[PDB]
């Protein structure tokens, strides 16, 4: 979904694959809903 | 762009008209046009692509003309003509896929995908055959500015909003008054709900108003206005504004009386309809004002009287609804519909070739955020990509 | 009228085909037609309007032909072409409005808007170019009487009717049986209700029949038939026939068993579908007959046995519904649709120019009261104005 | 078949263009075409029918050509043109009515109705004028195998399936969990329902998934996704799996959370959309996986806590819905829509001429059981009959 | 395809006839044909491979003709002939190995492996020498549609099915009545077993029937029918239906009385055979019905009377068998046999070059799942690959 809608560079793609906190938080500060939704779902799954 | 449409149209008409056995008296003009296109193209080198996962292609046209000597076309001629046409078709598809992706905040009408800038030259203007289609006609008109218009069936002009509004609320949410609405695509389903059924109200009547403000003016809209909105007519468990708590909503439908639909323009009223339902017309409107009421039945049977008492519990909430669907319409600007695949082609190309996000279109071209802010730059770029999409779809479907 | 269509068509094809750079081989014929149009028009003076806000515009035609020595086209030729075509375009738009805003019970097909009576002369007959479109093809067919047809998508053949019929009633409205229906545009939704859930009936089966009659025949209709209608399936407060009191309707949906859809023609059965749902067909039909049943569930769980007791209170009323939408169709007569704009353009012109109401059309051309009594006079006038409106829309959308 | 479409097109263009007063400059080509058709035809004797109530007809063409010396067309010319055109028109109508009823499992594309095989012979190839229509164009493409496409507005690709699935059930049917779905035409309405509002499930969340599998791939689908399914949102009485007993269903709608719609293809994924509503797109897909949840509200008001207790009675069952409509789409394979009449024409002809059930098509050509197994043989025969139906409809609608 | 067969046949006849010492009187025509082939080929460039582990080999033909100047062939002639023929043979073999692996649902009769689409042109039609083989003859027949036929020896038409059916069951499996069957390749072995030897049945007789419905129609079948089916004539331990438990089966074989074998065709009866065993015939049949009985011997000796008591224990279960093999047959479609290696060549090619699984053939081309649904698409693809496999076997076995 991200690569399609929010067209993604090679470095960003490689680092998202490697689960890199730097680019993850760059997106979360860029206010990317495709990622913020996933993270809010991780919260709603990490509740208990 | 006109030359792009002309290429596409004469290639379409060549794949259609030029078939074995046909009569040269029917395709002489199209053959002269095709040969002129070939001449104008011979000697140029085009480049296509360079954005996202779209490859970089090079085109070099050196073909041979089509013979004007025959009287009845044979297969040895059709085969060569089709070998010539498939290359042009791939070139045009690639140009359109190069042009649907790019954007600009400065002169979006001015072409991108520099092969198309090259085609905009004055040595390529000899290719024009006819510009009859709706999008290209409106393109040429809006350039030679005139009163234009696109025709739409079930247009998507309302951005998705499913929301409510409470004019009397409590923390317990046991005696409410308010209005709910779903504005989506071509439909507006609105429902004014009062939990007391207008017992404490004056004259046993409670009003509701819903104002929709379109971003672009429409014209000659055919609309279907029915009562008893459906998706606000069953039990529900809805969250508060602040998300703290929730509340129950058990509706019971009543008719809206003294109903009124005003189609307005720049605050002035244009059309007005009173107690009419079914099919209606709107000659021009930028704003819709629905106004309806909830009238407590002066007479009541035992059951409904035991449903509408004079105390606060109010376990059956009176409602009054209205569905309004725009079926057809006409607009000076370009939108999406439920008939045409232009937006779909554009979005599919961008999603396929992983186009980075640009300055003009929203990420992924989501029609909600694209029609909630329809600024002239977005409008121009959207018209351009929709036009080249129509072009590409005249050839590859 | 044919001449008017020819004017509109050659003017559209002129604005389209006559562009910068195109090749004279492609437009030689259209230019001969345009020059002939000019030759035949020049020397005639026309008057248009005089009803409502329509100004009384006088048209004089003094134009010169289009040159033919050229091989390709230049801006110095397209400019004159445009300066000559815009005048014919506005003249045609004004004539089309003057013909949309006039009526007649005697010879409604015959041309009103006397400029058009002039165009129907024998000297103007030299302008007929191609009667291609659907409306004008059917016009000429009906003149030369033949099996005609208009193809429609979601047509508005049903007038808005929301009503009920109670075959067992009491003043307290406590044990009722009957059928409610909403017939609007292209959809029907009919729901048979029984408050006793068929406990006192024979064999625990109650019948329900809805007989719809259409004021015009249809053919090759494609239909979608689904169960469990949605707008007669939630709690409701309905009014008496005499409008004095009200009653309550708390439904619980069941399935129609032994459902039967009979599309008839003058009482002669044509199509009969038994327990088929989804997409179905009707080759020719004037009347629809929907016959379904409410069958009490003989094997019941506690949760549902608690709802269908053997005594009168009956706080859950068994309901059985059918939705029937007509998606496409073909009709010998003209109607309104969800795809086309003819009705919208007609009513928009009339509302914009404040035309008084005539002896034929109702006030504001409310489609419900227009299709209720669809007399042949109204049919002829509606065909005429729809044809000239399509003509007008082919130039000014 | 290409020569049949050629016949129909030149006959339509004759009936339209050849009208009193017109200019030979515009019909010279069409007249040379008509006369070549007459020459190709004259001497050939055809037969038509021999199945069902189709009367057996024999055609013998011996006509005279049309003048070419005139300047303006007169009545004594159009009259002969019409006396010649009516014959070919009824001939083509009878041919298409003979070719829409015949079937075969081996080489359905190959023409049946041996008169049409004769036309497919090599001496009749000289009649081809232009294969412009979408259907005949895609036919020529599939012959000269290439990337095809048919564009559809609201296509009927889902067969009627109104069914549920229970993942936790009992004989009493008082604490259930599962998912209901109605898939019909172009719409899917799905609804996951739990009676206990996820009080015992982990994390107060209950998951639901619905996998729809299409029998043919689609492309560029414009889709409308909304929450709060309608026809699974009111009280209901539903039968058991084995048809023995019935159970009650009193739903209460909540919001879908963590909604995700995935458009897949051959098990591989193409598109996905998470919490996006309204207008979305699917560029290529053969499967749709909807996935939603039911999340018990942690905070709750008195009224809703009265409906969601912690014990088994559970007289109000929590639900979560999803409506999904396919407004437009593209497909390499022929289907039915809400815009085109071809299926209606075929089924009407068969119903009218009493065609017994064949080996390929089911009885009555019920689209449900014809798309539940869209075998390539059925696809070929269906494309064939739809093409000749389009052809016939171009003359007799 | 015909040209491919012609290539293969002339190369076979060349490797055979063209040998040292042979006489030009015998190979004049073959030399003319080979030279014509070389001429038709010289100038063309082919590509073969690119699916799975098939290498992508490019073929370029520039060869020299074969003289016609001698009477007896010398080694200096045969050497050139062989150095050309080996190249042509490797080319044809690679083409066939690229054509045996490409599938399609749409037009499976049409050449895949686009080098063969090239060979199917009209500049290559000059190669045809004689289409003598059975497969290629039936191919030309199905193109020029006519009544075909393939002759078969021991045709594998039955999918492997070992299964029983208990018309009287118990949880302990101590008194059973039913029938067992194994259908495999060309043979059926059926056995009706009763544990009580029909003591309690009317007339001391029990009936048994077995209906096999073939997927394709056979003609002129020669059949061998014998009693005492072997593989159900010794002790066994067989599972239950749901697979939970097991039950013993101790057969004691008896003879079928009133044996009746009916070869039917679309429910109608064609051949009936009563009390006959051994060589029999069946002129046309799509279905076989074997109806036999088990008759309690009334006059029993001690040793056998001690086996069939009048109570439930029943440690010896009476059986009645029937074996039926289809030795030879004729079928309008293509199947597999015990005599021809076409299927083996195809499946071996695929297993060798690691061909993925396509939309048509099941994984590994298991004849069971390939015959159990003999779809027309599968029939066409199977006939095509079988024909080219025969072609490749005429060169390399």
């Amino acid at each position: 979904n991200l690569n399609d809608n929010y067209g993604i560079s090679r470095q960003q793609a490689f680092n998202l694959l490697r689960s890199d906190p730097r680019v993850l938080r760059e997106f979360i500060n860029q206010d990317n809903p495709i990622i913020r939704n996933r993270i809010e779902q991780l919260i709603m799954q990490c509740r208990l | 762009m006109d030359v792009l449409y002309s290429l596409s149209k004469t290639l379409k008409d060549a794949r259609d008209k030029i078939v074995e056995g046909t009569l040269y008296s029917n395709v002489s003009d199209l053959i002269q046009q095709f040969n002129q296109m070939i001449i104008t193209m011979n000697g140029n080198e085009f480049q296509t692509g360079g954005i996202g996962n779209l490859p970089i292609r090079n085109w070099n046209f050196d073909f041979g003309l089509l013979g004007t000597t025959l009287l009845n076309l044979d297969a040895n001629y059709v085969e060569t003509a089709r070998n010539t046409i498939d290359y042009f078709v791939d070139f045009v598809d690639n140009v359109c896929m190069d042009e649907m992706v790019r954007e600009s905040q400065r002169n979006g009408i001015a072409p991108q995908s520099d092969s198309l800038r090259k085609l905009s030259g004055i040595k390529f203007k000899r290719i024009n055959f006819d510009n009859s289609s709706e999008y290209i006609e409106n393109w040429n008109l809006q350039n030679r500015r005139q009163r234009t218009g696109f025709t739409f069936h079930k247009p998507n002009i309302f951005p998705y909003s499913a929301s409510f509004t409470l004019n009397r609320s409590q923390p317990a949410h046991d005696n409410l008054m308010g209005t709910m609405w779903l504005n989506a695509g071509s439909e507006i389903q609105v429902a004014g709900f009062d939990y007391s059924c207008a017992i404490n109200a004056p004259a046993n009547i409670q009003q509701f108003e819903h104002i929709v403000q379109l971003r672009r003016v429409l014209t000659t809209a055919t609309i279907t206005l029915l009562p008893d909105a459906e998706r606000f007519s069953f039990p529900r468990v809805i969250n508060s504004a602040d998300g703290a708590t929730t509340w129950y909503f058990n509706p019971v439908i009543l008719r809206p009386n003294n109903v009124e639909v005003e189609f307005l323009l720049n605050g002035q009223i244009i059309n007005t309809y009173q107690a009419r339902f079914g099919t209606i017309i709107a000659r021009n409107f930028d704003t819709i004002r629905l106004s309806f009421q909830l009238m407590r039945p002066p007479n009541m049977t035992p059951a409904v009287a035991a449903l509408f008492p004079n105390a606060q519990p109010f376990e059956h909430h009176a409602t009054v609804g209205l569905t309004l669907r725009i079926e057809s319409a006409v607009c000076e600007s370009v939108l999406a519909d439920a008939s045409k695949t232009m937006l779909a082609n554009v979005t599919s190309v961008r999603q396929e070739y992983a186009i980075p996000v640009g300055p003009v279109f929203p990420p992924g071209m989501n029609w909600t955020d694209l029609i909630t802010n329809y600024s002239p730059s977005r409008e121009d770029n959207l018209q351009r990509v929709f036009t080249v999409a129509s072009i590409r779809s005249m050839l590859v479907k």
